């Protein structure tokens, strides 16, 4: 009964943004939090009741309003130099009682839009030796070179999405752990039986949804503008 | 008001029992546990209110201490799917919840028949281009991050084929470079001496 | 002896006429110490007694923040009660709330209260055990089921037994010269004439504190509410109280009658009879 | 809807001595609902610098307030509290009886 | 000091 939107957001530094949070749970009280790298939750702002709100532990550079019971918008201004985070909203029948959390929103604020890139995607075929050694075949998908880290990865076989035998990295690689705005890489594996791999008819596709610029944003670098787009790579079964 | 959780990180083997604590100095009139998976909102597990009380959820047992200043979370025969970040929170006297910072639990699988190996795999659309798959290695094997700066090495992850009732750890290393080969890819890691490196 | 701290909140709807009146007052015993009035210009919790003025900006900012929170709550509550009773929207209604705690002689917790009225009648009260509720009617059962399911009572128990006593203690030492006094009643008797056959005897207690007093009229017969008219204890306005009691008597034997006064200010209960 | 009329008491803060500065009080209590209007009268005319206490209530939930003004009693002068409430069809005047 | 948490009827 709690919804946040959208899942991913991207803005140039200094460009003010409002995050939404609605609930039809009939809850009097609402809360906003931010969370960072392998860390915990920090309370930004909350509201025990309609037309009332009060500060949390990290309020500065944020604002909220609470005019309707169902909604609690959070504005991210030119805050503290702080804004890239995972933002989570929550609500509870009364304040201090158990909270129910929305799915969250991932907000990135970049220094310049020339930093946005889609992923290059590639699939790596299983090797002869693994196959003869274990009678299993492993495919590796590599999405490389993307910024922001706003991607969703999925594997498809013979025209349909699969989930068994899939392990995708929980986290991306920072290609350069030093820059705050470095590009990223992400791998995923699909293991199937050797017999299934060794059929030339079987088609395997690694699909990457990227969220980047919109039409909102005009563009003037020489390269293609890095918009929201799908990037795919495929492989086919190899008879031995 | 404060809630201290311990320990920060906890790593066990599938099948073992565990306990995690949440402590305070002050009495809490209600308490909640959550579990969070990365990129997601915490899911509410339970609410406890009565001192001494005991609630059960799936493989989880929650207990509220008799004086109501402590809670514990116990898991019987943990399974890989129990992995995640566990949080307690408590009723706050100013109309919010007081959160502890989390226990991160990793539940590692038993590999019945480890066959550690490193394979080179080639890109589907080219000469040149490849990666090294280190795979089927036992669960205490730690993969360390790269030695060089333009060698790239991923965290180990668990892959589950519940069709063949089978689990395998793996990791992947690649390089932009020219001296880098699968024989030396994982030099920076302690690697089982019986690791298969084919021709 | 025993001490108490009490907050009284009133909220009054003013329909097809705009926003509700909200008034909050705090007492330590029979002495007011804070107010908030939605209609004042200041929109702040305000001091009403000398010994509270010494609290610093943070105390005032918190109290202001928290009382404005209560006021919105009581605002939503007027609309919600209107609905529970399908009253129309053209009537003016009243919500009143009271809470706080008593401490004993040793300053340890004795008793807690937290109750509500609507339109002058009991609606819901926390019971002396601080664990359950008394709903006066089936509208108040909705409230009750909602507050049980969200465990309001346990949270109120921690405040009443806890914070509330700590505040009363703090205040009882700040306001020591005011709060920890007692003034013994000053007394005296008047004698009139109801035409000419029977006269009224009136017994007066003045400038005492705190407010609790007992006046009873006795006869070398015994006790008789034979119009012993007894007026409500009243404030003199200076911090002290007043009360009177009158019996009607046959106008030739006023010495048969005695006024007994009990007050925690009196070393021993006073007896007064008419000096002719 | 429960309603109650105010009890009305009119009296001075101190024994009324002529020539001596004092407060004239009108105490109204027991009433419901809270909206009330109280004027103090000198020889039948409204007194203008009248102050009052903050709205509060009793155990039985009925309201009480104190209205008051500084004054100096004399032999001749006459005072009164005049009260208006929804329960009354006619404002009630209650006279200062300087002994009862 | 008044309650720091509020809740509706």
């Amino acid at each position: 009964g709690i919804t946040q939107s959208p899942k991913y957001l991207f803005r140039k530094e200094g460009q003010n943004v409002t995050l939404s949070c609605e609930q039809n749970l009939n809850h009097d009280a609402m809360y906003w939090y931010r969370q960072d790298p392998g860390q915990g939750l920090r309370l930004i702002y909350y509201s025990q009741i309609v037309n009332d709100f009060q500060k949390g532990d990290i309020a500065e550079g944020y604002s909220v309003s609470r005019e309707k019971k169902e909604s609690f918008p959070l504005t991210v201004t030119s805050a503290q130099k702080n804004p890239t985070a995972f933002y989570l909203c929550a609500s509870s029948s009364r304040s201090s009682y158990e909270q129910y959390f929305g799915p969250g929103t991932r907000l990135t604020v970049t220094e310049d839009l020339k930093n946005v890139f889609p992923p290059e995607v590639a699939v790596f075929e299983p090797s002869e030796a693994e196959i003869s050694h274990t009678q299993k075949a492993t495919l590796v998908c590599l999405a490389t070179g993307f910024y922001p880290d706003h991607v969703e990865l999925s594997w498809w076989v013979n025209g349909k999405e699969v989930h068994s035998g899939v392990s995708t990295d929980p986290q991306p690689l920072k290609e350069q752990p030093a820059l705050n705005d470095s590009r990223y890489s992400l791998s995923s594996r699909l293991r199937v039986s050797a017999t299934f791999w060794q059929n030339p008819r079987n088609h395997f596709r690694c699909q990457v949804q990227f969220y980047g610029l919109s039409e909102n944003d005009e563009w003037t670098q020489d390269r293609a503008k890095p918009v929201t787009q799908i990037v795919s790579a495929e492989a086919w079964g190899r008879a031995d | 008001q404060l809630l201290e959780q311990s320990p920060q990180f906890l790593s066990i083997q599938e099948g073992e029992n565990l306990t995690v604590y949440c402590n305070s100095s002050s009495v809490f009139s209600s308490l909640q546990w959550y579990r969070q998976e990365p990129g997601e909102g915490p899911v509410l597990l339970v609410t406890v209110v009565t001192g001494g009380e005991v609630k059960k959820l799936k493989r989880l047992t929650f207990q509220f201490g008799d004086a109501r200043k402590d809670s514990s979370l116990h898991i019987t025969a943990a399974q890989p799917g129990d992995t995640g970040l566990y949080l307690c929170a408590g009723a706050g006297s100013q109309g919010n919840l007081i959160f502890g910072k989390g226990t991160k639990l990793s539940v590692k699988p038993n590999i019945q028949n480890p066959d550690p190996a490193v394979y080179q795999l080639r890109d589907s659309k080219s000469s040149d281009k490849s990666v090294c798959l280190f795979t089927d290695f036992d669960s205490q094997t730690n993969v360390s991050q790269s030695k060089d700066s333009d060698v790239y090495i991923t965290d180990k992850t668990v892959l589950d084929m519940r069709s063949m009732d089978f689990k395998s750890n793996s990791a992947v290393a690649w390089s932009n470079k020219s001296d880098f080969a699968c024989a030396n890819a994982f030099n920076n890691s302690i690697i089982p001496e019986d690791t298969f490196f084919p021709s | 002896g025993s001490h108490s701290m009490r907050y009284f909140f009133t909220s009054v709807s003013r329909p097809g006429r705009g926003e509700p009146r909200f008034i909050a007052v705090g007492y330590v015993d029979d002495t007011q110490f804070v107010r908030f009035d939605s209609d004042a210009a200041s929109q702040r919790m305000e001091p009403r007694a000398p010994w509270i003025e010494q609290e610093g900006p943070e105390y005032w900012d918190g109290e202001t923040r928290k009382v404005k929170a209560h006021s919105q709550t009581h605002r939503v509550d007027l609309g919600t009660l209107r609905g529970y009773y399908n009253q129309s929207e053209a009537g003016s209604h009243t919500v009143q709330r009271m809470y706080g705690c008593d401490v004993g002689s040793d300053w340890r917790f004795l008793r807690g209260y937290h109750q509500y009225a609507y339109d002058g009648k009991d609606y819901i009260a926390l019971k002396e055990d601080l664990r359950s509720w008394t709903a006066a009617d089936m509208a108040a059962q909705t409230t009750k089921h909602k507050w049980e399911a969200a465990h309001v009572a346990e949270q109120l128990r921690a405040y009443l037994e806890g914070t509330c006593v700590e505040w009363l203690r703090r205040y009882l030492e700040n306001g020591k010269e005011t709060l920890q006094r007692t003034d013994a009643p000053k007394t005296h008797m008047t004698h009139h004439a109801v035409s000419d056959h029977e006269a009224t005897l009136r017994c007066w207690a003045l400038s005492f504190y705190p407010a609790e007093i007992t006046l009873t009229w006795q006869r070398d017969g015994e006790d008789q509410t034979q119009d012993t008219e007894l007026v409500e204890t009243r404030p003199a306005g200076d911090g002290t109280f007043q009360k009177w009691a009158a019996v009607v008597v046959p106008s030739g034997q006023e010495q048969r009658y005695t006024c007994h006064v009990q007050h925690e200010g009196l070393p021993k209960p006073l007896t007064l009879r008419w000096e002719p | 809807m429960i309603q109650r009329t105010p009890k009305i008491q009119v009296y001075s803060r101190h024994p009324a001595e002529n020539g001596k500065s004092n407060f004239l009080n009108c105490y109204v209590s027991g009433f419901h609902p809270s909206d009330i209007e109280v004027d103090l009268l000198k020889n039948g005319e409204r007194i203008e610098k009248v102050e009052h206490s903050d709205l509060s209530f009793s155990k039985d939930w009925s309201f009480y307030l104190l209205y008051y003004t500084e004054f100096t009693p004399t032999e001749k002068d006459e005072y009164a509290c005049r009260v208006n409430h929804v329960t009354l069809s006619q404002p009630k005047i209650v006279k200062w009886d300087r002994d009862m | 000091g008044i309650l720091g948490f509020v809740f509706t009827l």
